[PDB]
C-alpha cells in the first residue's frame, strides 16, 4: 500500500498544481503597464551609529519609531535613540552566539537567541534600575534563528530543528508546536492583526501557518535554493520572499500563486533580507554584494541604490510610519536613510 | 510504521487541497488600489520638505 | 643660473609628484580606513609629509629673493622651524615604524597581551614632541642682517650642526639596518624561506632610498664646517646646498609610495575611491 | 534642560564598551572539529549547542569550542567562526570519511588563510593492528612494505596532499594519548602562525 | 523593598557645622542622581543641592554655596558648615535616573530634624472640599515651560500629614507608577491645572508644583485641600 499511498499522494500534487494554474487568467505586469513609473528616488545617509565591534546580525524597531535595539556577535545588545544617537542601555549576553531579536510591542521587553538553542526574555522597567533576566526558555534541540513577541506574555520561536513553538513567558511551557517542514526554518513573519504567521525553510518551500489551531494551511513553492529572508505587505494579503538564487518573489495568499519575480541578469549574489514599503509601492532588498536595490512593485524594475557599505548587509528595517529606513552590515556599522 | 506517515502526509495534502481561490486579476486590482490610495502620504517616494524632517 | 635653475627645477617635479600621491594617501588612511595599530604610523607620517609638501611655494619665493627679504623678522624666526619639525618627524616615525615592524617579528606572546592604539598614540606624541624640541634652536637663532637685508645665521653652530647630524643620521641608519637584517635572518627557516627573497628585496629597497635621499645633506654640513668660506671650493658647497635641500625634501614624494601603497587593501581602497 | 545627562550615560556606556572590547580583545580561538568518537574528548580532558573550554599556557589563555551536538548542515552556521586563529583535526588510525571531511574543510571559501594543526592519535593501536592485519584492506591501491613507519608515512602525506592553496600550512603531530605534550605542539604551531600573521599583515610579507 | 535612611541631625549652637548621611539599599545606587530637599516647619519646600551619577557634575542653592558640600559603602553625605538660625528644617534623601523615558524624583526619603540654637507663583493657599466631590488647583509660572524639542517640565507633588511626598504627575501630563487614575493634568506654556475625581479621604494633604527648566530649581507655595 506504501507505493499505492506515493501514488495518491503524486496525483493530489498534481490536481493541486491544475487548480492553481487554472486560475492564472493574466499576469500583473500586463494590468499595471499603463501607470507612470516612479522614476528617480535616491536617499542620503542622515545619520550614523557606531558602538559595535563584530558583524551585526540582527535588528529591529520600536514601536514608537524612534528606538531600535541591535545585536551583534560581541555579546552585547544597545538600544539606540534614533532622533539624536543617543545611547540608552547596553545588556551583556551569557552566550555570544546570536542570530535574534526582538522588541516588544508595549516597550517593555526584548528576546535574544542563537547556538544555544535557549531563547531569553530581559526586562526593562524594573524598580531597582538594572535589567534583569526574566526567563530562560529551554526546549529546542536546533538553533533558534527567529523570534518575534506577540504581546506581553508569549512569544513565537523559530529553529533551525524543523520546529516552531508558541511560548508562555509566564511558565515557560510550549503551548503549541508546529511540525511539517523538512529542513532547518531560517525565516518568520507575523500577520498585520497576529493570527497568522509564515516561515521560510531551507528545502525551498514556504508554509502558512496559524496560531490558534497549531495547523498549516498552504505551502507555496515556486523558487530554487533555500529561502533566508520573508515579510509581509502592509494590507496582509501577500507575503514577498527572497532566496539564495539572487531572485526576490511575490505571492499572494488568496490567488494561492505567485505573481511577479524581480531578478536581473547581473545580480548573482543571494538576498540576505526584504523589506516593503509603508504605502506598499516599494520594495528594498539586501544583497551580499554589498548594495541595497529599491524595486518598483508594482512594475518589476529598479528605481534606485543604496551604496555605502563595506561588505555583506545582514538586516533592514522601515518605521512604523515610514519615515526612515535603517540597515546594518558585517563591518559593524548602521545608516539611517532618509 | 510508514503507514502513518503516509496517512499524515495524504490528509495533509487532503485539507491543504480544500481552499477557495480568487481570480488573479482581482487581487491584482486590490493590491493597485491599496497602493494607489495611500500614495499621497509615503514619506519616501514623495520627499517630504526638509522643515518637515526629524533627521534634518 | 644652472645650479638655482636645477634645483628649482626639481622642487617642482617633487611638488607636483608629491601633492596628489599625499592627498589621495591622507584620505583613504584617514577618512576611508578604520582605527587600527598599523594605520596610526602611516596616518602620522603623511600627515607631517603634507605639512613638509606646503612650504614649497615659499621655497621658491626665496630662490626667487636671491637673498633678499623685505618682510619683517617674525616670518623669518619661524618658518624653517615649522619645516625642520616636518622633516624630523617624518625621519622619526620611520624609525618607529623599523622598531614596530622588528618587534612584532620577534616577540609574539608580548605582542599578542600589550599592542594597543594606546601606545601608538603615545609614541607618536613623544615622537612629535621630540621634533619640537629639535626645532626650537632655529626660531630661536635666526635673524637678519642689514648691504642690504638678508635673511642668514649668525661653539653653539658647531654644537647644532654635531647635534643635528648625529641624530638625523647615524642612529635612525642603524635602527632600520639592524631591524631589517634580523628579520632576513629569522625567515630563513620554516615557512617564511619562500617570502626571504622578496623581503630581503623590499627592505634594500626601502634602506637604500632612505640614505641616497638623505645623505648629501650631512655631508656637505660637515664639509661646510670644517671649510672656511673665505678658502676656495666653499663656493661649491654655497652653492650646490640648494639642490642638496632639494633632494632631502624629494622624500616627501618619495615616502608614499614606498609605505602606505604596497598594501593589498590600501591598494584596492585607492583605486575603489578613484 | 537634562538631555545633558542622557548624553552623559550615553558617554559613559561608550566607554565601558570600548575599555570591555579592548579588555577582550587578548584571546585566542581554536575550532575543534574531527570525525565521531575521533578521541576529542582525551585531548580536551587531558588539561548543549556548544561547549568551551579555557586554560592558560605561558600567559596564554586558549579557548577551544566543540560543535559536536550540532546534528544540523555545516554550510548554516561555519560563517560564525570565520575570524579563527587554527583549526585542530583529529583523526583515529585504528580504523576515509575523515579524507572527505579534510577536503570539505581545507577548501572552504571562509576557510582560504587558516591554518590547521592536524593530530594523529592511537599510534600503539596502529602498530598493534599492522602487527596482526595488514594495511591494504583499507587502502586497496597502496603498494610497498608491511612495515610501521612507511604505513603511517603514507597515510601523512595522503592527508597533506588535499591541500592546495601555497599560503596555508599543515602541521602533523603523531600522538598515542599516553602522554601530555599536546600542550607543547599546540604552542609552538599557535606561536609560528601568529609570527606569521603579524608578518602579513604589515606588508613584508 | 527600596529604602533610604538619613540620619545625623541633632541641636547645634549658631557657627558650628554637622555631616548627614543617606544610606542606600535595595537599588543600583551607582547608576543615580542624589538630590536635598529641606522643609521649614511652616514653610514650604526648598531646593538645597544635587549631584551627579558618578560625581560628574554638582550644583548649589542660591542661598548656600560655599557653605554646603554633597558627596556619596552606597551611602551619600552632606557636609554643612557655618549653621545658622534659617537652617532648621527637616532634609530629605531624593533619587532621580535621567535618560529618555525615565520618571526622576520617583522615591523620597524619610528625613532627618535638624535643630540650630523662575518665580512660580500657586495664587490659592487653602479650598474648602468634601469626600465625593471634585477639586482643582493650579499655579503659573513667569516664564514659558515648552523648549525647542516640544516637552513641557511640571511636576506635581503631594504630601500627606506627617509623611514625605510622592511622586503624582511628570512633565505635566504623564502619570507616575502606581498613582491611581483619578489625577490628570493639563496646561499650556504659561498657566497649569490639576484634577482630582471622586475625592477620598486619602486624598487629603498640601500640594506642590515644581519646574525642572532651570537648574535653579523652584517650587511653589502650596496649596492645602482641607
Ligand atoms: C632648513 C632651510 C630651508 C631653507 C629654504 C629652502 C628650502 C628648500 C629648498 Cl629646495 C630651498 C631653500 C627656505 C627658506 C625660506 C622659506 Cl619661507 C622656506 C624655505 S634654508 C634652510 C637652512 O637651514 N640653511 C642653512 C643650513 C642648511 C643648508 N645645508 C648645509 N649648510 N649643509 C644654511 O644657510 O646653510
Amino acid at each position: 500500500e506504501l507505493d499505492q499511498l506515493r501514488q495518491e499522494a503524486e496525483q493530489l500534487k498534481n490536481q493541486i498544481r491544475d487548480a492553481r494554474k487554472a486560475c492564472a487568467d493574466a499576469t500583473l505586469s500586463q494590468i499595471t503597464n499603463n501607470i507612470d513609473p516612479v522614476g528617480r528616488i535616491q536617499m542620503r545617509t542622515r545619520r550614523t551609529l557606531r558602538g559595535h565591534l563584530a558583524k551585526i546580525y540582527a535588528m529591529h524597531w520600536g514601536t514608537d519609531s524612534r528606538l531600535l535595539v541591535s545585536a551583534s556577535q560581541d555579546g552585547k545588545l544597545i538600544i539606540w535613540d534614533s532622533y539624536t544617537t543617543n545611547k540608552v542601555h547596553a545588556i551583556p549576553l551569557r552566550s555570544s552566539w546570536v542570530m535574534t531579536c526582538a522588541y516588544a510591542p508595549s516597550g517593555n521587553y526584548v528576546a535574544c537567541g542563537g547556538l544555544d538553542n535557549i531563547c531569553s526574555i530581559y526586562n526593562l522597567k524594573t524598580r531597582e534600575g538594572n535589567v534583569r533576566v526574566s526567563r530562560e526558555l529551554a526546549g529546542h534541540t536546533g538553533y533558534l534563528s527567529c523570534c518575534r513577541f506577540l504581546d506581553d506574555n508569549q512569544i513565537v520561536t523559530s529553529s533551525g530543528d524543523t520546529t516552531c513553538a508558541l511560548w508562555d513567558i509566564e511558565t515557560g511551557q510550549q503551548t503549541t508546536t508546529f511540525t511539517g517542514h523538512t529542513g532547518d526554518v531560517m525565516s518568520l513573519s507575523l500577520a498585520p492583526d497576529t493570527r497568522l504567521f509564515v516561515s521560510g525553510a531551507c528545502d525551498a518551500s514556504a508554509k502558512l501557518w496559524d496560531v490558534r489551531e497549531g495547523m498549516c494551511r498552504q505551502t507555496f513553492t515556486g523558487h530554487e535554493s533555500d529561502i533566508n529572508a520573508i515579510c509581509f505587505f502592509p494590507n496582509g494579503n501577500a507575503f514577498a520572499t527572497g532566496s539564495d538564487d539572487a531572485t526576490c518573489r511575490l505571492f499572494d495568499l488568496r490567488a494561492d500563486q505567485e505573481l511577479m519575480t524581480y531578478s536581473h541578469d547581473n545580480i548573482i549574489c543571494g538576498i540576505t533580507s526584504v523589506s516593503f514599503s509603508k504605502s506598499g509601492r516599494l520594495l528594498l532588498a539586501g544583497y551580499d554584494d554589498f548594495n541595497c536595490n529599491v524595486w518598483d512593485a508594482l512594475k518589476a524594475d529598479r528605481a534606485g541604490v543604496l551604496a555605502g557599505h563595506d561588505n555583506r548587509v545582514s538586516c533592514l528595517g522601515v518605521t512604523d510610519d515610514g519615515m526612515a529606513v535603517a540597515t546594518g552590515s558585517w563591518d559593524s556599522f548602521l545608516k539611517i536613510w532618509n | 510504521a510508514s503507514i502513518a506517515q503516509a496517512r499524515k502526509l495524504v490528509e495533509q495534502l487532503k485539507m491543504e487541497a480544500n481552499i477557495d481561490r480568487i481570480k488573479v486579476s482581482k487581487a491584482a486590482a486590490d493590491l493597485m488600489a491599496y497602493c494607489e490610495a495611500h500614495a499621497k502620504e509615503d514619506p519616501l517616494l514623495t520627499p517630504v520638505p526638509a522643515s518637515e524632517n526629524p533627521f534634518r | 643660473e644652472p645650479p638655482v635653475i636645477l634645483s628649482m627645477v626639481i622642487l617642482s617635479l617633487t611638488f607636483l609628484l608629491g601633492l596628489p600621491g599625499n592627498g589621495l594617501v591622507l584620505w583613504v588612511a584617514g577618512l576611508k580606513m578604520q582605527r587600527t595599530v598599523n594605520t596610526i604610523w602611516f596616518l602620522h607620517l603623511t600627515l607631517a609629509d603634507l605639512l613638509c609638501c606646503l612650504s614649497l611655494p615659499f621655497s621658491l619665493a626665496h630662490l626667487a629673493l636671491q637673498g633678499q627679504w623685505p618682510y619683517g623678522r617674525f616670518l623669518c624666526k619661524l618658518i624653517p622651524s615649522i619645516i625642520v619639525l616636518n622633516m624630523f618627524a617624518s625621519v622619526f616615525l620611520l624609525t618607529a615604524i623599523s622598531l614596530d615592524r622588528c618587534l612584532v617579528v620577534f616577540k609574539p606572546i608580548w605582542c599578542q597581551n600589550h599592542r594597543n592604539v594606546g601606545m601608538a598614540c603615545s609614541i607618536c606624541g613623544c615622537i612629535w614632541v621630540v621634533a619640537f624640541v629639535m626645532c626650537i634652536p632655529v626660531f630661536v637663532y635666526r635673524e637678519i642682517f642689514t648691504n642690504h637685508n638678508r635673511c642668514g645665521y649668525k661653539t653653539p653652530l658647531v654644537a647644532i650642526t654635531i647635534t643635528r647630524l648625529v641624530v638625523g643620521f647615524l642612529l635612525p641608519s642603524v635602527i632600520m639596518i639592524a631591524c631589517y637584517s634580523f628579520i632576513v635572518f629569522r625567515m630563513q627557516r620554516g615557512r617564511f624561506a619562500k617570502s626571504q627573497s622578496k623581503t630581503f628585496r623590499v627592505a634594500v629597497v626601502v634602506v637604500a632610498v632612505f640614505l641616497v635621499c638623505w645623505t648629501p645633506y650631512h655631508i656637505f654640513g660637515v664639509l661646510s664646517l670644517l671649510t672656511d668660506p673665505e678658502t676656495p671650493l666653499g663656493k661649491t658647497l654655497m652653492s650646490w646646498d640648494h639642490v642638496c635641500i632639494a633632494l632631502a625634501s624629494a622624500n616627501s614624494c618619495f615616502n608614499p609610495f614606498l609605505y602606505a601603497l604596497l598594501g593589498k587593501d590600501f591598494r584596492k581602497k585607492a583605486r575603489q575611491s578613484i | 534642560a537634562e538631555e545633558r545627562a542622557a548624553l552623559e550615560r550615553s558617554k559613559a556606556i561608550e566607554k565601558n564598551l570600548k575599555e570591555d572590547g579592548i579588555s577582550a580583545a587578548k584571546d585566542v580561538k581554536l575550532l575543534l572539529l574531527g570525525a565521531d568518537n575521533s578521541g576529542k574528548s582525551t585531548i580536551v580532558k587531558q588539561m548543549t549547542g556548544i561547549v568551551e573550554t579555557h586554560f592558560t599556557f605561558k600567559n596564554l589563555h586558549f579557548r577551544l569550542f566543540d560543535v559536536g551536538g550540532q546534528r544540523s548542515e555545516r554550510k548554516k552556521w561555519i560563517h560564525c567562526f570565520e575570524d579563527v586563529t587554527a583549526i585542530i583535526f583529529c583523526v583515529d588510525l585504528s580504523d576515509h570519511e575523515s579524507l572527505m571531511l579534510f577536503d570539505s574543510i581545507c577548501n572552504n571559501k571562509f576557510f582560504i588563510d587558516t591554518s590547521i594543526i592536524l593530530f594523529l592519535n592511537k599510534k600503539d593501536l596502529f602498530g598493534e593492528k599492522i602487527k596482526k592485519s595488514p594495511l591494504t584492506i583499507c587502502f586497496p591501491e597502496y603498494t610497498g612494505p608491511n612495515t610501521y613507519e612507511d604505513a603511517a608515512a603514507y597515510i601523512q602525506a595522503q592527508f597533506e596532499s588535499k591541500n592546495r592553496s601555497p599560503n596555508k600550512e599543515i602541521y602533523c603531530h603523531m600522538t598515542c594519548a599516553t602522554d601530555t605534550n599536546n600542550a607543547q605542539v599546540i604552542f609552538d604551531a599557535v606561536t609560528d602562525i601568529i609570527i606569521a600573521n603579524n608578518l602579513r599583515g604589515c606588508g613584508l610579507y | 523593598d527600596v529604602q533610604l535612611v538619613e540620619s545625623g541631625g541633632g541641636l547645634v549652637q549658631p557657627g558650628g557645622s554637622r555631616k548627614l548621611s543617606c544610606s542606600a539599599s535595595g537599588f543600583a545606587f551607582s547608576s543615580f542622581g542624589m538630590h536635598w530637599v529641606r522643609q521649614a516647619p511652616e514653610k514650604g519646600l526648598e531646593w538645597v543641592a544635587y549631584i551627579s551619577s558618578g560625581s560628574g557634575t554638582i550644583y548649589y542653592a542660591d542661598t548656600v554655596k560655599g557653605r554646603f558640600t554633597i558627596s556619596r559603602k552606597n551611602t551619600l553625605f552632606l557636609q554643612m558648615t557655618s549653621l545658622r538660625s534659617e537652617d532648621t528644617a527637616m532634609y530629605y534623601c531624593v533619587r532621580s535616573i535621567y535618560y529618555y523615558g525615565s520618571s526622576p524624583f520617583d522615591f523620597w526619603g524619610q528625613g532627618t530634624t535638624l535643630t540650630v540654637s523662575i518665580v512660580m507663583t500657586q495664587a490659592t493657599s487653602s479650598v474648602p472640599v468634601t469626600p465625593g466631590e471634585s477639586v482643582s488647583i493650579s499655579c503659573r509660572s513667569s516664564k514659558s515651560l515648552l523648549h525647542s524639542n516640544g516637552n513641557t517640565y511640571l511636576y506635581w507633588f503631594l504630601q500627606r500629614p506627617g509623611q514625605s511626598p510622592q511622586l503624582l504627575i511628570y512633565r505635566m501630563s504623564n502619570l507616575a507608577s502606581g498613582v491611581p487614575d483619578r489625577f490628570s493634568g493639563s496646561g499650556s506654556g504659561t498657566a497649569f491645572t490639576l484634577t482630582i475625581s471622586r475625592l477620598e479621604a486619602e486624598d487629603v494633604g498640601v500640594y506642590y508644583c515644581m519646574q525642572h527648566l532651570e537648574y535653579p530649581l523652584t517650587f511653589g507655595a502650596g496649596t492645602k485641600l482641607e
